[PDB]
């Protein structure tokens, strides 16, 4: 009993050390990726348009999509001289086992998607879920990144949903279209001129040209096959809001929404964004804003210039 | 399940459970697990001593 | 009571111990009413709770040696040991068995 | 109906009268509204409102509850002449926390949500136990008196009174905080009881009318004197002064000359009746510049709650004594009790304070119940108890039903 | 309040029942209840554990070696009437502990 | 906003100072009785009779 009691007491001091390190990661992640409803009040603060593309800023091109589980910054070392399965004492054996299962992940942290990692991200689910997340993505990009670094284009038939877009400066130019035939004449003449997609990273961010382009597909036109089968172009990223077969044929680029608003996707490494498994699993609990809330934030942002 | 049901058990599993039962019992009355000294044990042993002393006297009368 | 840290759980244990004394004192005065009995009961009934307030106010801000703290711990065990031998005596078990 | 005028509260306390759009949704107004209150503060020369870290701006009622951001100002129960508050509410998002080993987890959680015993509470419990102790000692000493009204009772009780009072004296002069004052107040409250029976126990011969006069007299004087010098616990002391003074008059009358108890009981009822009407006037006369208003308001309230309570005790004691179910016109006191109950039931609800109105309302119910129970125990019969139970259970049920339905 | 009623009810029922089935004596029924209470004060903290459903799992690691890298349990989603927007609380296994205690 | 300004229109334009903390505190600390409470009182009264 004295040996058992001493082991339990030592194990809890290691618990406090993990919990202390976990507090530090929570504050840092919120400080760089706040909740969408708090962004309206923060518009005047110096935190707006703070992000830089010049290599050292690791958060460029990263956008908050919700909350979920993530690996903490702790690195566990295996116990030396572990007794064999028949030699393990029952109380301390299960204690060291359950301790490892729970203290190895930290709960309810903000989850993110990177624009620099894939040619497109197919959003598959009901319209309200897909548009809810998309408006959140647009206002997050707009609050953290300036118009000199990010530009946005919408191709949609349901113009009544994209009416609020009028106020944001990021949708301007030195811009909403009804069909690919229309987009092809005005916009594709510029973008089709050069390149193909190339996954980037923080250090590489210093070399790519300053205006990154985000394209929103909401028309289901078959004419999109030309750029999509060619594996895109560099400096562009597409979000398919329709769920068309041309975009939905790649699991590494598919986000699936459950009826409860839970998103599933392939797991990706926190530090390198590389895909680590081929089976889809839980990704994040979705956060979303209404058209009114989006326009409210957009009007507040429309007040400022360089 | 893993631990459910009515399967076999061993001696180490019997004392192991009694250790967890003592440790969790004081956590409900004293709200701390440090367990510097273990008074639950002593308060129980004092009752067992009381019962035994009664039986010794009781059995002593029958001998008379 | 000191084995319990909750506010109402500890107060109920202390109160229970005190009320047993008060209830016996009253019973001993009404029956067998007499000048000495009422005189003795009336003193106990006020000094006993007074000593409690005195102890409660001074104990939290004083220092005691390990030898004295160890001595108060043993009073509890010394109080438990006699209950069963005495209860069976009050029930006349030892005399009953000795005379079958 | 297109707009409503309301007062909006802003940072550190400036109230501004504004004419708001009655049908636009509230979330549309909070942004420009913040600009306006800031502009006026800047011209007034005050410091503007500002955010702190992560949070949002909201429009709330004076009680702080926020209004639903999507609803219209007319959709909510906001009327012209009301007031609202603009406020900053911080972000609540933070990491979840988990502990798996059940033994530690029970200690951690259970220690954060409840309060442990401490030395401050220990002393208050000790004070309460001695107060409870001495009233038991005076009881047995005061009980011996009905069979042996000798010097023992007064001699023994006098020393106890002096000793308890002496301790309270040192505590009152040394107390520094309200925690210390409650201990001293409980100690002082208990000193009045032994001295009262000690004085009443002095006059020899069989206990009765002549002995009673001293007790109620010293009780009235001591309670009033303690209040005068202490200035705290107004309610409990005032209530004792009323019952003490009124009982002293009745005790004196019965000792000197009284034709019947009914006469004294009827006289007391009449004295209380006029006092019930005069009650708010008595309170009003008995009761950096702003402070003068705050102190007086609660003082008057304190004296009134005790006054209405003390009168209630006298009438219930008097009426329950008057309603004999055998003597004369058995129905006369019952209907008189009915008329008395009606006045209290009808006038009690006119008072503004909850405890004063509730206590008055309850005073009527107990009288009706007590009379019913008296008519059950006395003049007992199977039909009578059956009838009593039906009346006794339906009476309060009907009172609740009238309010609940 | 309900637990208090059950204990005086149960122990008084056994007292009256003894007096009903056998004459015995009052002193014996009173002394017997005293002894039952003295032992009951020692059992109270353990008896209170099981009534609240606290369970203590014990088994030799499922007759298998430990899998440190096991996929953790899925966090549960919760809502409020006013706070209609759902938020995830945490592992279901750990939420019960905060109620059971 | 676009609004109709009648000739009769006059506006208060007056402000007053009192700490909101005290206003909100006093509002809750003392106020009139509510029917929600009376249900509990009625329930307590009927229980007493039975």
């Amino acid at each position: 009993d004295a040996m058992r009691a001493q082991f339990m007491l030592m194990l809890d001091m290691l618990r406090e050390t993990a919990q202390e390190s976990a507090d530090s990661m929570d504050a840092n992640y919120r400080w760089f990726h706040p909740a969408p409803n708090t962004l309206a009040a923060a518009v005047g603060s110096p935190r707006m348009w703070e992000r830089k593309p010049d290599g050292k800023d690791l958060n460029f091109g990263v956008v908050r999509v919700g909350v979920g589980m993530t690996r903490p910054e702790v690195t566990w070392g295996e116990p030396q001289n572990m007794p064999t399965d028949i030699e393990l004492e029952p109380v301390t054996g299960k204690a060291l086992q359950e301790f490892g299962r729970y203290q190895s992940v930290v709960y309810n942290l903000p989850k993110m998607v990177s624009l620099l990692v894939e040619p497109w991200y197919a959003l598959v689910g009901e319209r309200e879920q897909v548009l809810g997340l998309m408006r959140a993505i647009i206002c997050q990009l707009a609050f953290s990144h300036g118009p000199d670094h990010v530009q946005m284009i919408v191709v949609s038939s349901d113009l009544d949903q994209w009416d609020w877009v009028k106020w944001l400066p990021h949708f301007g130019d030195s811009m909403v279209y009804t069909s690919v035939r229309e987009f092809a004449a005005e916009q594709a003449e510029l973008f089709a001129g050069r390149g193909s997609f190339t996954p980037r990273h923080a250090s590489s961010s210093a070399q790519t040209p300053t205006p990154h382009t985000v394209i929103i597909a909401d028309v289901d036109d078959p004419q999109w096959e030309y750029v999509i089968s060619a594996e895109g172009v560099d400096g562009v990223t597409f979000f398919d809001l329709t769920g068309s077969s041309m975009w939905t044929d790649i699991p590494e680029r598919k986000l699936q929404f459950d009826k409860t608003g839970v998103i599933e996707a392939l797991p990706r490494d926190r530090d390198t964004w590389m895909v680590i498994d081929d089976k889809a699993w839980f990704f994040a609990l979705t956060d979303q804003v209404s058209i009114a809330e989006a326009e409210e934030f957009a009007q507040k942002l429309a007040q400022w210039r360089l | 399940g893993s631990g459910y049901g009515l399967g076999l058990s061993t001696r180490t599993q019997v004392t192991g459970y009694q250790f967890l039962a003592r440790r969790t019992a004081m956590a409900l009355t004293r709200w701390r697990v440090r367990m510097e000294i273990e008074p639950g044990r002593r308060q129980t042993l004092a009752v067992v001593a009381s019962v035994s002393a009664a039986l010794v006297i009781c059995l002593g009368a029958l001998l008379w | 009571g000191r084995s319990y840290v909750d506010r109402w759980q500890s107060i109920t244990l202390a109160g229970t111990a005190v009320i047993i004394a008060a209830a016996v004192c009253v019973r001993y005065a009404l029956e067998l009413s007499s000048p000495l009995a009422v005189s003795i009961v009336a003193a106990i009934l006020v000094l006993l709770p007074a000593a409690g307030m005195a102890a409660a106010a001074h104990v939290p801000h004083t220092i005691y040696s390990p030898l004295f703290r160890k001595f108060v711990e043993w009073i509890e065990y010394l109080c438990l040991m006699p209950i069963f031998p005495l209860a069976l005596w009050l029930m006349n078990v030892y005399a009953a068995i000795r005379y079958r | 109906p297109q707009a409503v005028v309301v007062g909006v509260m802003a940072g550190e306390g400036v109230q501004i009268g504004v004419l708001l759009d009655a049908n636009a949704p509230v979330s549309v107004m909070t942004d420009p509204l913040l600009k306006v209150v800031n502009s006026r503060l800047r011209e007034l020369g005050e410091a503007p409102l500002e955010a702190t870290g992560r949070g949002r701006w909201a429009l709330c009622l004076v009680d702080g509850a926020p209004l639903r951001a999507t609803q219209s100002l007319t959709e909510q129960d906001v009327y012209d002449g009301d007031r609202l508050w603009i406020r900053f509410i911080a972000d609540t998002e933070r990491r979840s926390q988990v502990i798996e080993h059940i033994s530690t987890a029970v200690a951690s959680d259970l220690s954060k949500r409840f309060a442990r015993i401490d030395p401050i509470v220990a002393v208050q419990v000790g004070a309460s136990m001695v107060a409870t102790g001495v009233v038991l000692a005076t009881g047995v000493l005061g009980w011996w008196r009905w069979h042996h009204n000798t010097w023992l009772t007064t001699i023994y009780t006098a020393v106890i009174g002096v000793l308890v009072l002496a301790v309270a004296m040192l505590l009152l002069m040394r107390a520094k905080t309200d925690a210390d004052r409650r201990v001293a107040d409980i100690m002082l409250m208990s000193a009045i009881m032994p001295v009262t029976v000690a004085a009443a126990a002095a006059p020899p011969g069989p206990v009765g009318s002549p002995q009673a006069v001293l007790g109620f007299g010293v009780l009235t004087v001591a309670a009033a004197l303690a209040l005068r010098f202490t200035g705290r616990r107004l309610g409990i002391y005032t209530t004792i002064v009323i019952i003490g003074a009124l009982t002293m008059l009745a005790a004196l009358a019965r000792m000197v000359a009284a034709t019947s108890a009914v006469t004294l009981l009827s006289s007391l009822l009449l004295i209380c009746v006029v006092a019930y009407h005069a009650a708010p006037a008595l309170s009003r006369r008995l009761a950096s510049s702003v402070r003068d208003v705050l102190l007086q308001a609660e003082r008057a309230r304190s004296f009134l709650s005790g006054l209405l309570t003390g009168l209630g005790v006298m009438v219930v004691v008097c009426m329950t004594s008057l309603c004999d179910p055998h003597t004369g016109q058995r129905w006369l006191p019952l209907i008189l009790a009915g008329f008395t109950s009606g006045f209290l039931l009808l006038r009690g609800r006119s008072y503004v304070d909850r405890w004063q109105s509730i206590t008055l309302a309850g005073t009527a119910v107990i009288i009706a119940a007590a009379v019913c129970v008296r008519y059950a125990l006395e003049l007992s019969s199977p039909l009578a108890v059956s009838i009593v139970a039906a009346i006794l259970v339906l009476l309060p049920a009907a009172g609740m039903a009238a309010a609940a339905h | 309040i309900y637990t208090t009623i059950v204990i005086i009810g149960a122990l008084t029922m056994l007292a009256a029942l003894a007096r009903m089935v056998a004459a015995t004596s009052a002193v014996t029924l009173l002394s017997s209840l005293l002894l039952i209470c003295v032992v009951a004060y020692h059992a109270a903290p353990a008896l209170s554990r099981r009534l609240a459903g606290i369970r203590l799992p014990v088994f030799p690691s499922a007759t298998s070696r430990w899998v440190f890298e096991a996929r953790p349990d899925l966090p549960t989603t919760v809502v409020v009437s006013g706070g209609s927007a759902p938020v995830l609380e945490g592992p279901s296994s750990v939420r019960d502990v905060l109620l059971q205690a």
